[PDB]
């Protein structure tokens, strides 16, 4: 999937 | 189908607010901060970024109405007012806000996804509400 974690 | 409003503003009002200085925002269950090109409402079928585009879906999606203050307000209109290209559309009331109407394709930026995330987690979380 996309990145694990946002900011 | 994205970040919940809260985190989102948070990540994305992190990056514009203190990294990025109104730039293009990029989605994908994580906000991104794009300075390199930057955006115009594109779809990607002439020269954007995928990103731009769901975030702008996603930012579209979480408002879908919400309120917009006068900051709310003079928020699109800098990120949409700033270069050119009309992609976001908006109506004034509130007293001191308005109503965010807003696509004229899909690409989205950090400042304009903030600025209907802030209506957006306002109106609807707020701090996480949903």
């Amino acid at each position: 999937d996309e990145y694990d974690d946002p900011f | 189908m994205n970040l919940s409003l809260s985190d989102l503003h948070r990540q994305v009002s992190r990056l514009v607010q203190q990294e990025s200085g109104d730039c293009t925002g990029k989605l994908r269950g994580n906000v991104a901060a794009n300075k390199e090109t930057t955006f115009q409402g594109l779809t990607i079928a002439s020269g954007a970024r995928e990103s731009e585009k769901v975030f702008a879906q996603t930012v579209l999606s979480h408002v879908a109405n919400v309120v917009l203050t006068q900051e709310d307000t003079a928020k699109l209109l800098q990120s949409t007012v700033k270069h050119n290209l009309n992609n976001y559309d908006l109506r004034s009331v509130g007293n001191g806000n308005s109503v965010l109407v807003s696509l004229r394709s899909d690409q989205m930026t950090l400042q304009d996804a903030k600025v209907l995330l802030e209506a957006a987690l306002r109106q609807e979380s707020g701090a996480r509400g949903s």
